[PDB]
């Protein structure tokens, strides 16, 4: 049960950060850069 | 009328609690159906864009 | 010890996850006062 | 006063580039979030310092 709920938690959570990487690239095209870097700095 | 530096005030005030709110729920909620649970958040981050 | 290797080793994560939980409410819990 | 306004935007902007990144952290590597949190709160800090000088 710990097990699934770590991997339910880690898919939950990697798409909340792709969803925000690509709205923050979205409405602010000028800060895309960086973002893609803090995709290379976590994983 | 309200002075808009208590707006200002207020504004940042109601953006700090939005995102305890949204980090809250995220840790509460990671894990819920990932569909609604996606909606919920896309539904966090257009708020967050509003304050913005 | 195979068995209790792995068990060891998911109790571990399965705390460290706990206590990381535990750990975002105390912050927010203390920097609320300084929002 | 328009180098300020320019700088408290960059900060914003950056704060929520640092946020992402944050949530990012916390996402993949939680263990080691911290070291990033208060990192974030110095600028909250400046935007303090910020106010300071516009009273």
């Amino acid at each position: 049960r710990s097990n699934q709920y770590q991997r339910g938690k880690m898919h939950g959570l990697k798409q909340l950060r792709d969803s925000l990487a690509d709205k923050i690239v979205d409405e602010f095209p000028e800060l895309k850069e960086p973002v893609e870097d803090i995709i290379k700095r976590t994983s | 009328m309200t002075d808009r530096l208590t707006q200002l005030q207020i504004c940042l005030d109601q953006m700090t609690e939005q995102f305890c709110a949204t980090l809250n729920y995220i840790d509460k909620n990671h894990g819920v159906p990932p569909e609604e649970f996606s909606n919920t958040i896309d539904e966090l981050s257009t708020d967050i864009i509003l304050k913005t | 010890h195979v068995l209790i290797d792995l068990l060891n080793w998911f109790r571990t994560t399965n705390m460290n996850v706990n206590n990381c939980i535990w750990a975002l409410k105390s912050s927010l819990n203390s920097m609320t006062n300084a929002k | 006063y328009q180098y300020k306004i320019q700088e408290l935007r960059k900060l914003l902007k950056s704060l929520l580039l640092n946020y992402l990144e944050l949530i990012g952290v916390l996402s993949i590597n939680p263990d080691m979030y911290e070291r990033k949190v208060e990192n974030i709160r110095t600028i909250l800090v400046n935007i303090h310092h910020l106010l300071n000088e516009y009273r």
